[PDB]
DNA sequence: CTTGACAAAAGTGTTAAATTGTGCTATACTGGGAGCCGTCACGGATGC
DNA sequence: GCATCCGTGAGTCGAGGAAGCACAATTTAACACTTTTGTCAAG
């Protein structure tokens, strides 16, 4: 979010969840789009 | 138990189920005081335990106990506690929270990044304990407990009093909220600016954040009330201050629909 | 954005850190009435009222301005807590 | 060993987060029966307590900064020295 | 000092009437005409403590002066009410009963 | 039945 | 204004009556007009007939007949005292010992049956309310493959809900055939032993299959006796009992074979004979008489399902979301079984009753209870989920109500447990379900329309229909036809071309079981009537639907149901046709019975001298406050002395003008990004809409208050309040209620009230304070109420129900009840939601000036600037092209009407626009004006982009423009033209129920809860907004620690935090540090109720107290 | 019995206790059988039961008879008059000392509770619960009103003497938390009772004065 | 500051209603009643 | 290995708020009286 090192301290497993869930719903539904990621 | 507005009483569940178990138990200490044949004591026992399993987690061994007139499930201990509903999910990890308001968006192109649109009845709510502070520090009223009664009845507001409420807000930030928040970008830090009107207005660079639209959409607003909460917000929540993607590092303010249209 | 926040950013190591020093000097502004500020006369941040120009009574708002200055020093164990605010007390009843 | 984000996530040392997860009646049966101790250490345990989570300005590298100007410091190290 | 830990355990039959400030002996919760508690039920003033600030059962004692006193007459503390928020109370059964968690 | 008490009473008694 | 129609369709029937479904479902069951000797074995008729008699087995309680009296108030009284319309219900029931021969009869008051309106809905406690239809599985016999083995395939037994177990019929791996009935499977040829069937018989019937009888011939049983087999059936249906012939004979006649515990019903019984080709003489699944059991329906179930396994070419699985294996279920049906339930205990007290006390003087008004009838009947209007408060916003609101189906309710799916079979849409939903119109959300799929011509037959199953095609010309005979029956049929599209009346096209565009398919004349047997028989009333309602996405078309019909009246609505430029019926319809406007002349009209009622002579008075609705809050009022349409014929309109009603729908306001569109004020689906908006009063509404908001007796003293309605000045109490009026006409805002007294205060001792600062100034503290306080936050207007009615009036049946300890209505003329402003037809939809975001708005070459301000980018990504471009229409609707005068897939075309448009642009730019011409210089500037423009043709003169280049709808625009502020032509054009615009100043809320602090101490939640209760979970984490997420701590403690529920915050910021000082939430006290107690030692220590394992040692003893 | 408030099992453990008195009253020599006379003993006890288990707020079984009674004659009353019969019509089949407002005293006696956890809308996530305020509890708003006049007070009582604000605290219950007398107002120091009343007199008098001068603590009252 | 009348202002003590708790009915009666029913994932445990 | 069973899980704000009587035992109410308390004028 700022282009420079991570500062000491920073909740970078809250980010990591919310990064990666946020797309969720963008991915086909209908082995392929959530359905694998929730698989993996 | 408690008594209504109406004078009716309400009760919780487990007084109920409490009950239950209490006149169980005094039954049992009766038929054995009495030498009750042993049929009868096992029907008692095997009764008294049911009820101790009900008070404890209704439903988990055999049918629910139920209301008389209703076959609602009684709430048991381990319902509080487990669930979307129970009181680690809806009490503990999250809460209801005064200083907080509700409206309407619409669209501001006039506002700076860092600027939100909040109505003048919205922020006067909002701020109503600094408000008063500073209509005692001012002549608008003699004493806390008097602006209070001022600011009951909307036709006793005098003119002074949005006067006070730009001053009280000078410099400071609030929270705009727009569920369901997917990334903490769904919550940024503003400066309010008090306009006419009860929607607040949305900075257009903002709304893709946000996923916000102009359809009809609504958002929360939060004060954060100490010198830490104000920092914090002014610093790291500030929107003008989270440009970038924390999931890819990409622009996420950046120019949009009408905007690229136009360049 | 912040007026300097590019170059507060760059004072400390940890982005928090700046955070912990401004809100913390903002209640030491506070609870001294402004009295203990290391800004001059023209350098007081002014807010614009109908009667006219006055000191900005938001103190998080002069702490920004203060450590943009220099004047201030922050870090851990720099003095015992409580003959800190022994001293600001004397210096600044 | 390889295991799932549900299944890693409640075999966590802490119980006080497990049980706000799911399967709270298993997670606090067996936390109850080993005399569980939860140390705090992760977001939600604090946020159940209203404490400071350990993150942010709230963690121990930034928590305890300490903010002085010249003149009250040369007076400390003046009036001390 | 600060919480730092927090430790779950079982709880003895001793330690469960050591937190009991009494027997719940009768399901009756309250008058059904005055609305008041009923004595021994499960909202007895005598065991988790009285409805109003400084104010017993019988109305003997007023005021905070008498601060840690228990009434003669009704047997409720003069204290707070608030601490009929944290007061518990326990039910001596006949005969042991399992607790269902420990079993399903 | 083991899962009815009802069930499991009349059956006692029916002895 | 004259109207041109288009369209080439002939319609050869008109639209059913849109309300029948509620309207004739609840005649049948009801049978109240016909004589009770002529009365059919349906409605209640029928559950009385199956109840009854109630024999002891020697007392026969036996029903006659039933009737219904009038009811005891008016609607209009119900509504305004709270009472449910209702007819009571008699039943003649006769006493006849058996013992003796004697027979007394007299009439029993069974209790109060609801009585639906004439629109088609109910008054239940004084609130309108709409049974919902539910679609369910139908019973019979269904036959699917077996997923985990393929090749087999199960057989269901399925009966009316609640009324039997479901059977399952499967053939094991093992080769036997085994039979699962509540959750217990065992082998069928016990039961079909049971039967009376021999090894010979089942060697006769079913063993012309291959091996499959083989499976069924086991001798261990066949040389068993039938009672035995009954014996060991009953040892396994329910295994511990003492098994006794009695008992065992009893368990299963009531299984199988007792009519009054197993129903198929009349459409379960009609769908097994059609498949398994048998005539069923009852409708359960055997009979039990001359003291054996004789099958109905098992042998002839087991040969289908062994001839499909075989695979004998006319056997074939069931679609079970088939629509022809799918029924409805309508309020006179649904009315019914809760009739039935409670009908059925009412005899249970009735046997419990003639078997004790007073044998030989027993009368039938003495052994009937009614009590459980009532209950059940009251419970099924009150508390059931088909049951809904009524949709009135409008009058299509309602009558959308009305015609809804859905899956949900007691009998039903579940929200979360349907899959996509459920909620897709069947290829048999073609002229039966509107396949647009749904909730989008959770419940997509689940509720759904019926569809504009559909009309559920007798048995349930929904029709449709279609015209008969013989010899290759289509005649006027239409056939209402099930999608089971539609299947046979080779069926053509309405739009079919015709010579007359004889298909001319040589390719015909038909379905054969839903697959489309190119045939002959000679091969097409049905047609559609039309196009509009496949949509529901709300998607009929959109013009040029064929050029809208579906999934904004969705939201176009769905819309419409929001739109609020309003004081000067209008009609749509382009109408589809539907919307003269609809007002019809809702029976909201008013018209003549008769031909006849207009004697008297008045804003309240009109007077109608008809020809016979008599004289009928309308009263007129006005102001009438509906459940949403808008205001519906009729208007009258006639003036004395007209002459009216039968079916004139004499009134408007809510939304409709001269008796067409008038949902919204038609309004000149630009379509064009404005300065980022159109951003994101916001709209721009003229003042000049403000000026003459266009989305202006009336709504009324209704505040209750009550005078109860209490303890202390009764509380009185008093204008003697209590520390309240002349001010305050200025508009009560001496019995202290606010007077009539009176203009309220926030904060202000509505209703006087005090209340006896309750004992208790001041606080000394309090007693001495008053010992200071000398007052004497008052025994009553101020409990009056008073206006809401964000709320007001003019007090318009006020209504006063005192204990012991007639029909009023206040609450026990209530002394009285006043009512005060609120009535505000609401204009449109910022935040307030639009929306067109189409699926466009956006807030107010600007409204400006007549002079900063685009305007037209002569003058004219566009009033709505809508931004274009909303089209491309939505695909709705019937709002491109009613805006076309509109334009040339402009400056022609005149409104068109286009059906939807039948109607207006670009060619015709087109020459609508040619006559347009004679007319106006014709006008300038006379006027002695040319071709400005700003219009030359635009028209180099153009031809560079490729919109009109080079070489041309300016009056040709121009008209080039027109034609495409595109104007020369100028800008209001500079006075330069836009640099290119722009999409201008008159579009039909809804201001919809969404309104910023019912959802604007604020709170600094206010009520908390009882158990956590945490705020409330709601702007009614005046609560604090939910910070949840996912809030939670993006606090976390930035490193906000203290943030995230005060909304935790300070801002919810640390009661002690908050106290010391609140009281730190009105002293000017900052807000202390937080403790523990309350919230996690109540866990730890929770914790310790389980028998759990939860203990928080210290950083050396030394307990800490967060109680405050408040409960260490 | 079922279907009164108590499970068809508690009803039989009621049962077997009024059979068990049976046995021990039973009298053979009379040459009935036992289930002539149990059966009394066996729906006695079911009855008592019922009268003294179904309801969470108990109500004596005299009070449960009189409900049960004014149950019946409106019921009657009810199949009768083809409609809810009025408080009137019921009290005057009940018979005398029965009056309207003693039937509806009564009905509003028989009223039982309301769950706290009974579900509000389709979706079960909203409760009863949930829209009752907490009115024990001081509000934020009434605890700093309260902390404001006592600092105020505080103020006033600084202009009035050594003693005579005493007078006025001790009196008030401004110390001790509750009010002395001026006897014992007077053992604290040694005075006769009727110069403590003159005194604070004086006082409230003193004070009065300062607050008409100054006007900042009526709007407090 | 007392010093004696004074008058409510309150409390103590019986008494009788009014309310509440409890025992008792003697032909013979002897084993309940309501679901019924369209989802899909996973572990994890047992029947072996 | 393997089916079959049970148990747990399935987005977020908002808006919708039916004995009857007898009798004994206990409690509540209404007197009665004396005993403080609060004033008074003095003195
Ligand atoms: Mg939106
Ligand atoms: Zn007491």
């Amino acid at each position: 979010s700022m282009a420079r090192p991570v500062s000491i301290g920073e909740a970078v497993g809250i980010v990591a969840a919310q990064s990666i869930g946020e797309p969720g719903t963008q991915l086909t539904m209908r082995t392929q789009g959530l359905p694998r990621v929730i698989e993996l | 138990m408690v008594q209504v507005d109406g004078g009716r009483f309400a009760t919780s569940d487990l007084n109920d189920l409490y009950r239950r178990l209490i006149n169980r138990n005094n039954r049992l200490k009766k038929l054995l005081a009495q030498g009750a044949p042993e049929i009868i004591i096992r029907n008692e026992k095997r009764m008294l335990q049911e009820a101790v399993d009900a008070l404890l987690d209704n439903g988990r061994r055999g049918a629910p106990v139920t209301n008389p007139g209703s076959d609602r499930p009684l709430r048991s201990l381990t319902d509080i506690l487990s669930g979307k509903q129970g009181r680690f999910r809806q009490n503990l990890l999250g809460k209801r929270v005064d200083y907080s308001g509700r409206s309407v968006i619409v669209v501001g192109p006039q506002l700076k990044l860092h600027q939100c649109g909040l109505p003048k009845r919205m922020a006067l709510e909002l701020f109503k304990p600094f408000l008063l502070k500073k209509m005692e520090e001012k002549g608008i009223a003699p004493n806390v407990k008097a602006a209070r009664r001022m600011l009951e009845r909307q036709r006793d507001i005098k003119d002074e009093v949005w006067d006070a409420l730009e001053e009280v807000i000078h410099g400071k930030v609030v929270l705009l909220n727009r569920a369901p928040t997917l990334h903490r970008l769904g919550i940024q830090a503003f400066q309010p600016v008090l306009v006419e009107g009860q929607s607040i207005q949305l900075h257009p660079l903002v709304c893709e954040a946000f996923n916000a639209d102009f359809d009809g959409d609504q958002m929360a607003v939060h004060v954060p009330l100490s010198s830490f909460a104000q920092a914090e917000a002014r610093i790291q929540m500030l929107s003008a201050h989270n440009l970038l993607s924390p999931a890819s590092g990409e622009p996420l303010a950046k120019p949009s629909r009408d905007i690229i249209l136009g360049l | 954005a912040e007026p300097g926040i590019d170059k507060l950013f760059g004072m400390v190591d940890s982005k928090y850190r700046l955070t912990v020093v401004v809100a913390k000097r903002a209640q030491q502004l506070l609870r001294h009435g402004f009295k203990n500020t290391v800004l001059e006369p023209e350098e007081r941040p002014k807010m614009q009222t109908l009667e006219g120009l006055f000191d900005d009574p938001n103190a998080v708002t002069w702490a920004m301005k203060e450590l943009l200055t220099g004047r201030l020093v922050f870090g851990e164990n720099l003095v015992p807590e409580d003959r800190l605010q022994k001293e600001m007390e004397r210096l600044y009843p | 060993l390889l295991m799932g984000v549900t299944k890693s996530a409640l075999s966590t040392k802490s119980w006080l987060s497990a049980a706000s997860f799911q399967n709270t009646t298993h997670v606090l049966t067996e936390a109850a029966i080993a005399g569980k101790k939860d140390e705090l250490i992760g977001l939600k345990e604090n946020v159940i307590l209203g404490r400071l989570i350990p993150a942010g300005t709230g963690s121990d590298f930034v928590r305890f900064t300490q903010v002085v100007d010249q003149k009250t410091l040369k007076a400390i190290e003046e009036a001390r020295k | 000092k600060e919480v730092r830990k927090v430790r779950i355990a079982l709880a003895s039959p001793e330690k469960i009437r050591s937190w009991s400030y009494g027997e719940v002996e009768k399901p009756e919760t309250i008058n059904y005409r005055t609305l008041k508690p009923e004595r021994d039920g499960l909202f007895d003033e005598r065991i988790f403590g009285p409805i109003k600030d400084y104010e017993c059962a019988c109305g003997k004692y007023k005021r905070q002066r008498f601060e840690g006193k228990v009434c003669e007459r009704c047997g409720v503390e003069v204290t707070k009410s608030i601490v009929r928020r944290y007061r518990m109370g326990h039910i001596e059964l006949a005969t042991p009963a399992a607790h269902i968690w420990f079993v399903k | 039945s083991t899962s009815d008490p009802v069930r499991q009473y009349l059956h006692e008694i029916g002895q | 204004m004259e109207i041109k129609r288009f369209g080439r369709i002939r319609e050869v029937i008109p639209l059913p009556p849109l309300t029948e479904i509620q309207v004739e479902s609840y005649r049948r069951a009801l049978q109240a007009d016909v004589p009770p000797e002529k009365r059919e074995n349906v409605g209640i008729q029928a559950a009385f007939r199956e109840t009854f008699p109630i024999e002891e087995e020697g007392l026969v309680l036996d029903f006659l007949e039933y009737r219904l009296g009038e009811p005891p108030f008016p609607q209009d009284e119900c509504r305004e005292k709270d009472l449910t319309y209702q007819a009571p219900l008699y039943a003649r029931l006769q006493l006849i010992h058996k013992d003796t021969g004697l027979i007394k009869e007299d009439e029993v008051f069974l209790g109060h049956i609801p009585l639906m309106t004439e629109d088609g809905s109910f008054i239940i406690n004084g609130a309108d309310r709409v049974i919902v239809s539910q679609i369910h599985r139908s019973p019979g016999v269904y036959f699917t493959p077996d997923p985990a083995r393929p090749g087999r395939y199960i057989a269901s037994i399925i009966p009316l809900p609640k009324r039997g177990p479901w059977i399952d019929l499967e053939v094991e791996p093992n080769g036997v055939v085994s039979m699962k009935v509540n959750k217990r499977k065992f082998p069928l040829v016990l039961l079909l032993r049971v039967l009376g069937y021999d090894q010979e018989t089942l060697a006769r019937e079913l063993g012309a299959y291959g091996e499959l009888v083989q499976g069924l011939m086991d001798e261990s049983v066949f040389a068993m006796r039938p009672e035995e087999a009954l014996i060991r059936l009953f040892t396994l249906l329910r295994p511990g009992d003492p098994p006794k012939r009695d008992k065992a004979v009893a368990y299963v006649y009531g299984l199988i074979a007792d009519p009054r515990r197993y129903d198929l019903g009349e459409a379960g019984r009609y769908k097994a004979e059609e498949k398994l080709g048998i005539r069923l003489s009852g409708r359960t699944l055997a009979r039990f008489e001359d003291g054996e059991f004789k099958d109905e329906v098992f042998l002839p179930t087991l040969r289908y399902l062994f001839a499909l396994t075989a695979g004998v070419p006319g056997h074939e699985v069931d679609d079970i979301d088939h629509l022809g294996n799918r029924r409805i279920r309508t309020v006179g049906e649904l009315m019914t079984d809760q009739f039935r339930v409670g009908l059925a205990r009412l005899a249970r007290g009735v046997r419990e009753r003639m078997l004790m006390g007073s044998e030989d003087s027993l009368t039938p008004a003495k052994l009937v209870n009614s009590r459980p009838l009532e209950a059940a009947i009251r419970e099924f209007f009150s508390r059931s989920q088909l049951s809904q408060f009524k949709d009135e916003t409008n009058p299509l609101s309602s009558l959308r109500h009305k015609r809804r189906i859905s899956a949900l309710g007691p009998g039903g799916l579940t929200r979360e447990r349907a899959g996509f079979d459920v909620r897709d849409v069947h290829r048999t939903h073609y002229g039966r379900i509107c396949p647009v119109e749904t909730p989008e959300g959770a419940n997509i799929g689940l509720i759904t329309s019926l569809a504009a011509y559909a009309r559920v037959d007798e048995l349930g199953f929904i029709r449709t229909p279609y015209r008969r095609v013989v010899g290759g010309v289509v005649t006027d005979e239409v056939v209402y036809m099930t999608a089971t029956e539609e299947d046979r049929y080779t069926i053509a599209q309405a739009n079919t071309p015709l010579e007359g009346n004889r298909i001319a096209a040589e390719r015909v565009v038909a379905r054969r079981k839903g697959e489309p398919v190119i045939v002959s004349p000679e091969e097409v047997e049905f047609m559609d009537v039309s196009p509009k028989q496949v949509f529901s009333v709300n998607t009929n309602l959109i013009p040029f639907l064929e050029h809208d996405d579906a999934n904004r078309a969705l939201m176009g019909s769905n819309m419409q149901t929001q739109a609020v009246p309003l004081i000067r609505a209008q009609a749509p430029v382009v109408m589809t046709g539907l919307e003269e019926r609809v007002v019809r319809d809702s029976l909201a406007a008013l018209y003549a019975e008769e031909d006849g002349e207009v004697a008297k009209v008045d804003g309240n009622r009109i007077v109608v001298r008809y020809e016979d002579g008599r004289l009928v008075e309308y009263p007129l609705r006005r102001f009438y406050r509906s459940n949403q809050g808008t205001a519906l009022d009729q208007r009258p349409r006639v003036v004395v002395g007209q002459r009216v014929r039968k079916g004139d309109l004499l009134a408007d009603g809510p939304a409709s003008e001269n008796g067409f729908l008038a949902l919204g306001q038609n309004v000149l569109v630009a379509i064009m990004p404005f300065d980022g004020y159109n951003f994101e689906d916001a709209i721009v908006i003229s003042e000049e809409l403000l000026k003459r009063d266009f989305y202006t509404s009336i709504h009324i908001e209704r505040y209750e208050i009550e005078a109860r007796d209490t303890k202390l003293g009764p509380e009185r309605i008093t204008r003697d309040i209590p520390h309240l000045s002349e001010a305050a109490l200025r508009d009560l009026d001496e019995e202290g209620v606010v007077r009539i006409g009176a203009e309220v805002k926030p904060g202000d007294i509505l209703v006087g009230r005090t209340s006896f205060k309750g004992e208790s001792e001041p606080t000394p600062e309090e007693r001495l304070l008053r010992s200071i100034f000398g007052e004497k503290a008052r025994d009553v306080k101020d409990t009056s109420l008073r206006v809401p936050p964000g709320e007001g207007g003019i007090v318009v009615r006020t209504v006063r129900l005192r204990r012991g009036d007639p029909g009023v049946e206040l609450k026990p300890g209530v002394r009285e009840v006043v009512r005060v209505y609120v009535a505000q003329k609401r204009k449109l402003q910022v935040g307030d939601k639009l929306a067109n037809r189409h699926g466009n939809k956006g807030v107010v975001a600007k409204i400006l000036p007549v002079e900063d708005m685009p305007h037209l070459p002569d003058g004219t301000p566009v009033d709505v600037i809508l931004n274009p980018l909303g089209v491309p990504s939505r695909m709705n471009l019937g709002q491109i092209l009613e805006t076309h229409l509109g334009l040339a609707g402009y400056f022609l005068g005149q409104r068109y009407i286009s059906p939807i897939f039948d109607g207006a075309k670009e060619p015709e448009i087109k020459e609508l626009l040619a006559q347009a642009f004679e007319v106006y730019f014709g006008k300038r011409k006379g006027e002695g004006f040319g071709v400005d210089k700003r219009e030359v500037e635009v028209l180099r423009r153009a031809e560079k982009l490729g919109l009109v043709t080079p070489g041309k003169t300016p009056e040709e280049q121009l008209k080039e423009l027109f034609l495409q709808g595109k104007v020369v625009l100028y800008d209001g502020r500079t006075g330069e033209p836009i640099e290119g032509p722009i999409v201008v054009g008159q579009m039909f615009i809804m201001k919809l129920y969404h309104m910023v100043e019912d959802k604007m809320h604020a709170r600094s602090t206010g009520p908390y809860s009882l158990i956590t101490q945490q705020p409330l939640g709601g702007k009614a209760q005046f609560g604090g907004q939910r910070f949840g979970e996912m809030e939670v984490w993006a606090l976390e997420a930035y490193g906000a620690a203290h943030t995230l701590q005060e909304m935790l403690t300070l801002k919810s529920d640390d009661i002690e935090g908050r106290n010391a915050a609140y009281e730190a910021i009105i002293k000017g000082e900052d807000v202390p540090e937080p403790s523990v939430p309350e919230s996690f006290r109540v866990l730890v107690k929770e914790l310790q109720a389980l028998a759990l030692d939860v203990q928080t220590l210290d950083e050396k394992d030394n307990p800490v107290d967060i109680f405050e040692g408040l409960a260490s003893k | 019995y079922t279907g009164r408030g108590l499970s068809f099992l508690d009803l039989i453990q009621e049962g077997n206790q009024g059979l068990i008195r049976a046995v021990e009253k039973f009298e053979y020599k009379r040459r009935f059988k036992f289930s002539t006379y149990a059966t009394w003993w066996i729906r006695q006890a079911i009855n008592r039961a019922i009268a003294d288990q179904a309801r969470t707020i108990r109500i004596p079984v005299h009070m449960v008879e009189t409900i049960n009674k004014l149950s019946r004659t409106a019921r009657q009353l009810q199949q009768e008059l083809g409609r809810e019969p009025t408080y009137e019509e019921i009290a005057e089949a009940m018979g005398p000392g029965w009056d309207a407002k003693r039937v509806e005293e009564t009905l509003k006696i028989a009223q039982e509770p309301v769950s706290l956890e009974t579900p509000i809308g389709d979706e079960k996530d909203s409760f009863y619960g949930d829209f009752i305020p907490d009115e024990h509890l001081p509000s934020p708003v009434d605890a700093a009103t309260q902390s404001l006049l006592s600092e105020e007070l505080e103020k006033a009582l600084s202009k009035l003497s050594e003693r005579e604000a005493m007078v006025l605290k001790l009196r008030k219950g401004l110390i001790d938390g509750r009010e002395h007398t001026l006897e014992e107002v007077g053992a604290f120091f040694g005075v006769t009772r009727e110069r403590i009343r003159q005194i604070e007199n004086k006082a409230l008098r003193k004070l009065k004065y300062h607050e008409s001068r100054t006007r900042k603590l009526r709007d407090f009252l």
